């Protein structure tokens, strides 16, 4: 019926506490925004499901 | 020996009505046993 719902914290997971690293990242733009969203849209359906 | 625990983290995610109802809001702090939030 469901599985476990999971938020990755996108940034944090490709460099943690690094803003060395978060400011590089920022230069790819969209992805760690539609990876989040992604993730928060399944964890959602699992609740409808 | 010392064991490193990385500092806590989470989700926040906003509870609202509408804004058209009020400008109020809560406030959760996704996993987190808040004793230490004011603390930070
Ligand atoms: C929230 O975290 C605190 C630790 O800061 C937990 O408190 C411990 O609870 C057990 C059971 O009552 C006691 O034996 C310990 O002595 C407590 N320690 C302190 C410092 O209070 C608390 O249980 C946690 N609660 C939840 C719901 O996560
Ligand atoms: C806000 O809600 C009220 C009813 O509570 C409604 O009359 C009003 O039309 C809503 N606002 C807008 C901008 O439509």
């Amino acid at each position: 019926v469901s599985m476990t719902k999971t938020s990755v914290d996108c940034t944090m997971y490709i460099c943690g506490d690094s803003t060395e690293c978060s400011n590089l990242l920022l230069q790819y733009g969209s992805f760690c925004t539609q990876l989040n969203r992604a993730l928060t849209g399944i964890a959602v359906e699992q609740d409808k499901n | 020996i010392l064991d490193i625990t990385p500092c806590s983290f989470g989700g926040v995610s906003v509870i609202t009505p509408g804004t058209n109802t009020s400008n109020q809001v809560a406030v959760l702090y996704q996993g987190v046993n808040c004793t230490e939030v004011p603390v930070a």
